[PDB]
Formats: C-alpha cells, structure tokens, sequence
C-alpha cells in the first residue's frame, strides 16, 4: 500500500541510553534525500512539530457569537442576497 | 509467448521443482492448473493474501513444489498471467512432466473377429485389439496365418487411460473375401522378446 | 458448479464459429467472472476472453478481430463469436468460471483472482471442411466357452462417423464400471474407425445382453444396438 | 467518511515522561479511507448550480 516499515533512533526514557525503534506512517510524511531507501521527515525543514492532544474531541459543536453590552448584533434572517447589500426584515 | 519448462522428471518421493519464467510474475502473481489426460482440467493454486502445494512470490521465476509424492501426479501444466492492463495471460509450450517406476509393457487384452452383418455388407475389417500397456513400442505386425502379411490399415498413437497406461490399439480394414477365405489370421505382440497374443479364427460354426 | 456446452463443432475453412455454453448451477452467479479457453490438439493451452455482467470487455488481443462475446442477462447461457480465423490451431474448447472474492465491495479496491477454479465437460471442435455421414451399426458378437463366472469379450463396432466427439454409453446409461473405449486413426480417408468394447463378468445373461447407445453430434443419429446373444 | 484502517496503540518514550503514540499495526486487508456519497442527489443539486 502507501505505508512504509521505516527504522529510526529515539532516546528512551534514560537520555544516555538510545534504542532503535520500528513504526508506522501514513504516505507524505516523508522525503527523499537518497539497495537500502535512505530519506528525511518533511517537518525538520519547515517547523518544530509536538504531539497533539490525547483524548480531546477535534471535531466542531455549535459555537455561538455573544457581542457585549451596548452594542447589538443585527440578524439578516432575509430569504435572497445578493453579495451584500440593502435587507428586507432586519432583526 | 511464456518461457514455461517442457519436462521434468519426478524425484523418488522427494523435492519437487518446476520454473516457468515471464516479465510480469511482481505484477499478478502466479496461477498453475492442471490438465488430464483427455479429461477436463483442475484446481492447485489456493490463492488469498492480497491447497497442500506452495510457492515463493518472485520476480525471477515464482516455481513451485508439490511435496513428497511420486506417484499419483502426472499431467499436462500451465501458469495464467495478467498483464499490466489486464491484455492476456500468456502460455509457453506446455509442461509435461513423468512419473518414475511401474513394470515394461504387459499387453493383457484378447483378439476380436468381425460378425454378422459387417461381412455381408461390402468390407470385413478385424478388429484386432491389444491394449493395456507402459511403455509403448509394441509392434502389432498381424499376420495372414504364422507368416505375416502386410494389408496395412492403420495403427492409433497410444494415449493415456487409466494409471498411466497406453492404450490406442490396433484396427485392420480388408475385405470379406480376404478373411473368411484362405488362411486363420493371428496379430502378435512383440515388445522386448518375450510377449503373449492369441488367435482369431473366421468361421466358429 | 455445473457447466454444459452446446454449438457445432464443425465449421468450414474460415466461415464462423456459434459455440455456447450453459451454467447449469450457482449460489453467486453475477460477481464471479467468465473465461473461454483454447485447448492445442496435443501441444499447450491459449486464453480467450475473460467476460463479466457490467458490461467488461476485458478479451485476447492477439486475436482481437475475432473476438465476439455474448453475455445473456435472463439465464446463465454464455456465447463465443469466432470470426475469420478459425482454422490455424483446432482442438477442444473448454469454459471455465474465474472467481473474484471481493473483500471490500469497491470495483477497484480490494479485487483479485482465484483462477478458473469451476471447468466445463468441454466438445470437441475440429475444422477440416467436408459434411456429416452416419454411424452404421454392426455387433462383434461375444466369446464364450467356459463354465463359471469368467472372461467376456462384448463388442460394438461401427464403419464411420465425421466430427471428433463420440457419444457411447453401455446398457443405455446403467453399467459402466469397466468400460474400455479407446480412440482410432481416419485411415486417411477421414472417417475414423472407433470401436468401445465392455468386459462384463461372464456369469448368466440372456435378455441382459448390454445394449451400446449411439447418438453422434450434428445429424443426432440415435440408433442403439444390442451385441449377439452368442455363448 | 469511513477509515477501514484498524490500527494499535504503540507508545515510546522520548526523553523522561514524555509519551509518543503512533499508528502500531493494520489488521485485515490493504484499503484506501473511503469516503462515500451520492450519484443522484449531488447531480440533482448540480442543477441548479449550472442553472443558476
Ligand atoms: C467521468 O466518469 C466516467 C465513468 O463513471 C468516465 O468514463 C470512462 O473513461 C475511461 C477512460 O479511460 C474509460 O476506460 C475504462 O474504465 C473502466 C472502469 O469501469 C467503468 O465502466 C464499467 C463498465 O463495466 C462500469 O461498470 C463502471 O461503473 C465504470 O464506469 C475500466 O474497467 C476499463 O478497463 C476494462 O477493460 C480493460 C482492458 O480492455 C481491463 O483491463 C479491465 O479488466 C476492465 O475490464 C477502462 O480502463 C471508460 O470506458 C469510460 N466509460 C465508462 C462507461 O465509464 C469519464 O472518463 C470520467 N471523466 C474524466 C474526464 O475522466
Ligand atoms: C517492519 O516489519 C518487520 C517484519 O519483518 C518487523 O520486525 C520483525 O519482527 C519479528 C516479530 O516481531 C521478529 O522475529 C522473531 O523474533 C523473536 C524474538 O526476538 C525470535 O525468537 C524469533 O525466532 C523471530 O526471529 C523479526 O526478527 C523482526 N525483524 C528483524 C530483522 O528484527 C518490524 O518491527 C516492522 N516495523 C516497521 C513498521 O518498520
Ligand atoms: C445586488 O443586486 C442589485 C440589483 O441589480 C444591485 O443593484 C445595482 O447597483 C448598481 C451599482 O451598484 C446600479 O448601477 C447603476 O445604475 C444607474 C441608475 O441610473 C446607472 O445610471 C449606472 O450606469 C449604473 O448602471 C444598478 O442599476 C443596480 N440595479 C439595477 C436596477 O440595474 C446591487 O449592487 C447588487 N449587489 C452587488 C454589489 O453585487
Ligand atoms: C442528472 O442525471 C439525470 C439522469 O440520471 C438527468 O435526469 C434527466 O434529465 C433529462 C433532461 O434534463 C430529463 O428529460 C426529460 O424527460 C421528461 C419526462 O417526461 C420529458 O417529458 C422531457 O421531454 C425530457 O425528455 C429526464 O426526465 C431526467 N431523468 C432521467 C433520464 O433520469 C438529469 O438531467 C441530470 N442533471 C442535470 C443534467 O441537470
Ligand atoms: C540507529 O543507530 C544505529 C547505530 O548502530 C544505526 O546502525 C548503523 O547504520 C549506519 C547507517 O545509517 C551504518 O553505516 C552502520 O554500519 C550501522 N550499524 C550496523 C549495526 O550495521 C541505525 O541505522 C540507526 N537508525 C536510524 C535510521 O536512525
Ligand atoms: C423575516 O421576515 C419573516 C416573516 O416575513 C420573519 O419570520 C419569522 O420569524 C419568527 C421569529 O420568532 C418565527 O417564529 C416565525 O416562524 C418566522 N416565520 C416564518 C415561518 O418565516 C423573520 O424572523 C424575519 N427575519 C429575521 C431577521 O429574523
Ligand atoms: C527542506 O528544508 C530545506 C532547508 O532549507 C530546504 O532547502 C528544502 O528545499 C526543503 N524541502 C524540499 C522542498 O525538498
């Protein structure tokens, strides 16, 4: 498929102590530098990259807008637009 | 088109090896069958990961062993391979391997004699039969009494029946007054000296 | 998982080619494919074809202008076109189904073949030009002179018959535990000379005188004859 | 908008505490995401896109 057995060195739990891992990837992760594939991960270039948040929904619920106090949000509950312009029943 | 093997030998129960070389192979694995002697041909690949006799997936020529077993396997065999834009499958010129032991030639069948109606309607033609035997190279050379005579008609190639025995037969095509006239008539059997055939009489009662 | 093939197996120098093919029985008979093949009289194999219910045109391109498919969609019954070339390489004609075992419902990924794992009878379809002629029927008559349950010699003869495929069946389809029908030479005129012989445990028989059953190709020529009541 | 990937957990720790999960191992047969939609419902929306 799309997946690659890639080798690597990551420093486990002692710092002085370094173990030879084996894990998967999806494709594009990855690019070539070099009978063995030789190659380079795509974040060193660009950006230093952290781990994401374990157990924590990154999926959207309804997030509604409340302006402050002395000020009004204006709802154009109006049925045609035509790319901004004058409304119909302003709420 | 296929660069298959033309025949190979069997091992006395041992290691079994066949080829069959091709560029795809990488591309839409392998894919045998087998075909019997006149008879409709069968499954052996058990392909599944995307019976009994395996194989190693590569580039160069894929083979195939059919363990330990001497006897009992013997036929014609193919490979099937797709190509890359599903074109054809390709074959080469067959595979036929051989099966190594059994006794030399043993003939076991008894002569036949033209009856009845066959006579009497233009042609008499003798049957004579001798079948049941491996190898071949058995001469018929049929005979007008002791001294044998030539007449000629035709003898069949033998083929495969039952375990590996070849058995085509002899048939003659003469007259009726070339047989029930003259001499008694007796075909023979002659394999490597010492071989048994029997008689064939034209007139009983 | 039964197949049974049908069509004339006889055609002119180049002309045309009708061979057909049933599918007598299936639990799945849609998603599993279909795949005609090319058997050499005595030499290797050829691949033809390779039709499906979608509309899948996936065939030999050696021979791609002879190529004609037929898939019917009320029955199983499969039809082969063979244009123009026809005499080059003549034999036998087999049909076998090629399995697919989808993992995943999507056509284009997870795919794959088993191989022509369900094989037909397969007739024979020889092309020499010339027309049908009859199979004359003459017995052998039996040879027997001995006392107990011993050696017989039954045999069934004939002077002609024009395509490849013999139909023979002894005691009109009952006893053919020990039949013994071997092949024969056109002695160079074309019209081969086989002969079927049966040998029959030689015990106490008089209305039991196995009948030899006859029925040709084209002309279905159905005329049965019973060996000589002779001991 | 399916994934019939099924995957492990596989944990190594990089440096003290630190935990790092990863994709571990796919069990089954080899196949893309797939996502899945309509043939005749997007089409008959498609038409009065173009209309418009
Ligand atoms: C918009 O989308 C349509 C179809 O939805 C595309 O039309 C096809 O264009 C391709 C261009 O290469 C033609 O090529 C063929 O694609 C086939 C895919 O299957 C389609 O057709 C089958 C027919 O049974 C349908 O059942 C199925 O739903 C698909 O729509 C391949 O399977 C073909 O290969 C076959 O024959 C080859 C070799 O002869 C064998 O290898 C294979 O086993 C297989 O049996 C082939 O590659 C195709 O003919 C077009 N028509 C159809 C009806 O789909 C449009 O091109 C696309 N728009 C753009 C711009 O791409
Ligand atoms: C890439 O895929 C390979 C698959 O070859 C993964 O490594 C291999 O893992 C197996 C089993 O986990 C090892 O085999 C066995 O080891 C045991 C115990 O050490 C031994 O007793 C057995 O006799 C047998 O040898 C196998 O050796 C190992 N490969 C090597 C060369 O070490 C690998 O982890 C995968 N990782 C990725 C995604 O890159
Ligand atoms: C949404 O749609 C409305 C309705 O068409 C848009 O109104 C149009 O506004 C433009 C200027 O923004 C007008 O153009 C000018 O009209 C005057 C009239 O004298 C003419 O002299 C000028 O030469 C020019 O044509 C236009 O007339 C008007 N609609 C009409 C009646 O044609 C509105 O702006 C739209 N929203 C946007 C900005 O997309
Ligand atoms: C989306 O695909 C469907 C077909 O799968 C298209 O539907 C067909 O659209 C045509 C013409 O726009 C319709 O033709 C009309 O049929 C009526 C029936 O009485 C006839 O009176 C009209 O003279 C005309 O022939 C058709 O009914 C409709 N149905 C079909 C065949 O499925 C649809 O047009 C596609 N989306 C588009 C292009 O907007
Ligand atoms: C992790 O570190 C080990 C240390 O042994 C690497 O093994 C050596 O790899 C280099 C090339 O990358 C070779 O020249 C050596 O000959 C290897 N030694 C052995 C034991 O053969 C291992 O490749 C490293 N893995 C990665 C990719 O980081
Ligand atoms: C636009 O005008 C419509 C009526 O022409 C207003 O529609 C109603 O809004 C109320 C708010 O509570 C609903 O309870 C009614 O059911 C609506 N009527 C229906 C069915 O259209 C609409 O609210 C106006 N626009 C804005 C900006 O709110
Ligand atoms: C990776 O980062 C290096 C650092 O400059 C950059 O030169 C390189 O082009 C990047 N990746 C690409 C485009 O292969």
């Amino acid at each position: 498929g799309e997946m690659k057995n890639c080798s690597f060195n990551v420093t486990t739990s002692i710092r002085d102590k370094i173990k030879k891992e084996y894990a998967l990837f999806y494709k594009l992760d990855v690019v070539p530098l070099e009978n063995i594939t030789n190659y380079r991960l795509i974040n060193c270039n660009t950006s230093v990259i952290t781990q994401a948040c374990p157990k924590v929904s990154f999926e959207p619920i309804p997030i509604h807008y409340c302006a402050p106090a002395g000020f009004a949000i204006l709802k154009c509950n109006s049925k045609t637009f035509n790319g901004s312009g004058p409304c119909t029943n302003v709420s | 088109e296929l660069t298959q093997p033309p025949s190979v030998s069997v091992s006395p129960g041992q290691t079994a090896r066949i080829t069959c070389s091709g560029a795809p192979l990488t591309s839409r694995f392998t894919y045998w069958y087998r075909q019997k002697p006149g008879q409709a041909p069968v499954l052996i690949i058990s392909r599944s990961s995307q019976g009994r006799f395996s194989a190693s997936w590569s580039g160069t020529t894929v083979t195939l062993t059919i363990r330990g077993v001497q006897a009992d396997d013997e036929a014609d065999y193919y490979c099937q391979s797709s190509d890359t834009s599903d074109s054809y499958k390709m074959f080469g010129g067959g595979t036929k391997l051989t099966v190594l032991g059994q006794p030399a030639a043993a003939p076991s069948v008894t002569l036949f004699p033209p009856s009845s109606e066959e006579l009497q309607a233009n042609k008499a033609t003798l049957v004579c039969l001798i079948s049941d035997f491996y190898p071949g190279a058995v001469t018929v050379a049929w005979k007008a009494d002791s001294s044998p005579v030539k007449a000629g008609v035709e003898t069949t190639t033998p083929s495969k029946q039952s375990n590996n025995k070849y058995a085509a037969s002899s048939y003659l095509s003469l007259t009726p007054e070339q047989w029930k006239s003259h001499k008694s008539y007796s075909c023979q059997v002659t394999h490597e000296g010492s071989t048994v055939e029997k008689t064939v009489a034209p007139t009983e009662c | 998982v039964q197949l049974r093939e049908s069509g004339p197996g006889l055609v002119k120098p180049s002309e045309t080619l009708s061979l057909s093919c049933t599918v007598s029985q299936d639990s799945r008979p849609s998603d599993h494919s279909w795949t005609w093949v090319r058997q050499s009289p005595g030499k290797a194999l050829e691949w033809i074809g390779d039709i499906h219910y979608n509309g899948a045109t996936t065939y030999n391109p050696s021979l791609r202008s002879r190529v004609r498919i037929e898939l019917d969609q009320s029955i199983p019954r499969f039809s082969l076109k063979m244009t123009s070339m026809t005499a080059a390489d003549t034999g036998m004609y087999y049909c076998a189904r090629n399995a697919i075992r989808i993992y995943g419902v999507v056509a284009l990924g997870e795919w794959f073949h088993y191989g022509m794992d369900v094989w037909g009878q397969g007739t024979a379809v020889t092309v020499s030009s010339a027309s049908t002629k009859g199979p004359s029927v003459f017995p052998l008559a039996p040879s027997s002179k001995s006392t107990s349950g011993g050696t017989a010699a039954l045999g069934c003869l004939v002077k002609d018959y024009f395509p490849e495929p013999v139909t023979v069946s002894w005691n009109s389809g009952a006893l053919t535990s020990g039949v013994h029908t071997f092949p024969a030479v056109l002695q160079s005129s074309g019209l081969y000379s086989l002969s079927s012989v049966v040998t029959v445990p030689s015990s106490s028989l008089g209305t039991q005188t196995y009948i030899c059953n006859v029925n040709h190709k084209p002309s279905n020529t159905k005329v049965d004859k019973r060996v000589e009541p002779k001991s | 908008c399916t994934r019939p990937n099924n995957n492990t957990r596989k944990s190594i720790h990089i440096g003290p505490g630190r935990a790092f999960y990863a994709t571990g191992d796919i069990i089954g047969n080899i196949r893309q995401a797939h996502c899945n939609i309509s043939k005749a419902r997007w089409n008959e929306t498609l038409g009065q896109i173009v209309a418009k």
